[PDB]
């Protein structure tokens, strides 16, 4: 009876915040007909997306993820 | 000799691969051809099916033309590296490679008419969902789709070469448990905003074949049901022996789907097996809380009354539910 | 006329360093699109996933004027 | 603008992918960070556990001193198959 938030995480490796900055574009991110998606354990409840700084020995990254 | 070769050598240069035939002109026309070798394995639990076939372009390039050589040449496969090609690809893909022994298995082909065909051994895991819900009774609409990465139907253009002749080889496969029953072609042209994309279809449908399961799977289910059944014909006073055989064919039903489980595909995925399985283990449960319920009555509180019934109502709602589901998934 | 432009864009322009290397970050918009989320192996905790990834950013180095 | 671009270019002309810093000087330091992003596994049978991290390496280079630019040069990572790199 168990519910999940697996997330897809991505930023830049060697080019801190003060470099590159990403950003969302539009409607955040896209999902085609979810009848065709080779999930059988799970069903898809729905998505999210999320920008933040994470902060490591190199420097301040921008981390742009998608919780599904 | 070397006529052949400084023809080739005047083809090669003046040829761009940045550039596609006829940049300025219309799309360029690709015919298409497959020549299935062998479906290695189809996967319930990954849902994927790897495919190792003889994959084959062909398309006509003006800058690509020659004369006064009738005899066709078969070049070097290096020589495609020199060569545009399309920028076909598989959507559905999950991993493909090409075989490098002994040489690179890729082949290229010039014509006197300037046409170049294109071939390649392909061993890909394509991807196609199953619908298990029926399984093992299913049958399944597995997909090769075949599309050009960046150029629009403006600029490329597939279709299959030979028409219904494009694809060959199936009668040369024999899968280890499907049955292939009949493959379709389709071309068209995914539409969306911006432009139209061609795209190609390749569909097998694949029947299951149900004999191994027939035979170790629903026959002893078939019979332990039936030996839960002799026990209302022992007499009622023997406790010991009616409550061992239903305690023990118990057993048996929960042995069987224990270690059947172990075999099928790894998919936590309610299937048809799994509803046969756990009508058989109501069965015999009933079957057992049936000597429960006599016990307590005659000994416990001319055959008795709850025995004439369940020597006749247990073989009928059997028979009964075996009809209601033969007919439901079949 | 395209591979003229072609090839006159690779002039100068290292490729070592990033769009407005001093000037300011630079602004990459992105968008993602998820053909399928593919089997949730939970016995190694993973879960497959396939994406149609486009990413857009500026670079005025890359300028050329043509039809 | 293009002051950074002739400065690295400089920077990498006449650089000696061969030799260590200080080739004829002291032994060279270098220092070491590990970031454990995870531990996938840990394998009884096969006596191994998969691993998974940032390892970044310091070391004092004076070939690669720069003046001039107030700003740490993070570069395109291909210069990595240009420059002197320990054997780690
Ligand atoms: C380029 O990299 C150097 C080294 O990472 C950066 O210099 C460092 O800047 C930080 C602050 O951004 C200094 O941190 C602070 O230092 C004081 C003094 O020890 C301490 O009390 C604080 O808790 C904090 O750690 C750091 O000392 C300084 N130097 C070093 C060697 O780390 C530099 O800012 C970067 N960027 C530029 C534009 O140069
Ligand atoms: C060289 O290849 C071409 C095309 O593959 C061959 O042209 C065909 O040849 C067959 C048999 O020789 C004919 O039945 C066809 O009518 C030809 N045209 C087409 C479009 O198929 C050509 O014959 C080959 N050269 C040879 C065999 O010397
Ligand atoms: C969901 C099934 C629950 C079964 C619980 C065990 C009951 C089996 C024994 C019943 C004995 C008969 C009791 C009623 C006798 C009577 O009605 O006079
Ligand atoms: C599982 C369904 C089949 C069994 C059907 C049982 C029907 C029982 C009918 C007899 C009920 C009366 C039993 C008590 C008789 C008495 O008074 O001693
Ligand atoms: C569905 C595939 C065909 C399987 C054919 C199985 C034949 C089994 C023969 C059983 C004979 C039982 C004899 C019992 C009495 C000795
Ligand atoms: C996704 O990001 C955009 C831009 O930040 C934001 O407008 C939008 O609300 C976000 N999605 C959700 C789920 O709110
Ligand atoms: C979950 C599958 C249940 C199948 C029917 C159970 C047997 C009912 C016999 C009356
Ligand atoms: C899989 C559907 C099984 C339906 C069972 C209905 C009960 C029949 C016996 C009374
Ligand atoms: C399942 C046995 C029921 C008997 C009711 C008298
Ligand atoms: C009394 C005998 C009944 C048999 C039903 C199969
Ligand atoms: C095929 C199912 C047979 C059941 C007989 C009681
Ligand atoms: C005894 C009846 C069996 C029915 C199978 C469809």
């Amino acid at each position: 009876m168990d519910e999940h938030s697996c997330p897809l995480e991505f930023s830049s490796y060697g080019y801190p915040r003060e470099e590159i900055v990403y950003q969302w574009k539009r409607s955040s991110v896209e999902v085609g007909d979810t009848r065709s998606w080779r999930l059988y354990q799970f069903s898809f409840v729905g998505l999210r997306n999320t920008t933040e700084v994470v902060k490591t020995t190199s420097g301040d990254y921008v981390v742009m993820s998608v919780y599904f | 000799m070397s006529f052949v070769k400084e023809t080739v050598d005047k083809l090669l240069k003046g040829y761009d691969i940045r550039l596609r035939p006829d940049f300025g002109g219309p799309p360029v026309c690709v015919g298409m051809n497959i020549d299935i070798a062998s479906i290695d394995m189809v996967s319930e639990v990954n849902m994927d099916y790897t495919l190792t076939m003889y994959f084959q372009q062909y398309w006509r390039d003006k800058r690509l033309a020659y004369s006064g050589i009738p005899l066709n040449l078969t070049l070097d496969n290096r020589v495609a590296d020199q060569l545009w090609v399309p920028d076909t690809y598989f959507l559905n893909d999950k991993k493909s490679f090409v075989h490098g022994v002994t040489v690179k298995n890729r082949m290229i082909r010039l014509h006197p008419d300037g046409t170049v065909l294109y071939g390649l051994r392909i061993t890909t895991t394509a991807a196609c969902m199953m619908d298990l819900r029926r399984y093992p009774l299913d049958e399944q609409n597995c997909t090769l789709e075949i599309e050009s990465y960046g150029y629009t139907t403006d600029d490329i253009e597939f279709y299959w070469r030979g028409g219904d002749k494009a694809v060959t080889g199936v009668e040369r496969i024999e899968l280890p448990q499907f049955s292939i029953v009949e493959h379709r072609l389709v071309s068209r042209n995914v539409v969306f905003a911006t432009g139209a994309y061609p795209r190609l279809s390749l569909s097998f449908r694949l029947k299951r074949n149900i004999g191994y399961f027939i035979l170790q799977t629903y026959m002893p289910s078939i019979l332990i049901t039936i030996l839960s059944w002799v026990s209302f014909w022992i007499n009622y006073d023997a406790s010991a022996a009616r409550v061992a055989l239903g305690i023990t064919t118990v057993l048996t039903m929960t042995t069987i789907n224990t270690h059947l489980r172990e075999t099928l595909p790894k998919i936590p995925y309610v299937k048809a097996i799994d509803m046969y399985l756990m009508g058989c283990f109501v069965f015999v449960f009933l079957a057992l809380l049936e000597y429960a319920f006599v016990n307590y009555i005659f000994f416990g509180r001319d055959v008795n009354a709850i025995d004439r019934w369940s020597r006749i109502v247990f073989p009928f709602t059997f028979s009964l539910f075996n009809l209601v589901y033969w007919l439901y998934y079949v | 006329d395209v591979t003229v432009i072609l090839n006159n864009l690779l002039e100068g322009y290292d490729n070592k360093l990033r769009p407005d290397i001093g000037v300011k970050p630079t602004l990459i918009h992105t968008d993602m699109y998820v053909n399928s989320i593919g089997p949730v192996n939970a016995i190694n905790m993973e879960y497959t996933i396939d994406i149609f990834f486009a990413q857009t950013w500026y670079d005025r180095r890359l300028k050329f004027n043509s039809t």
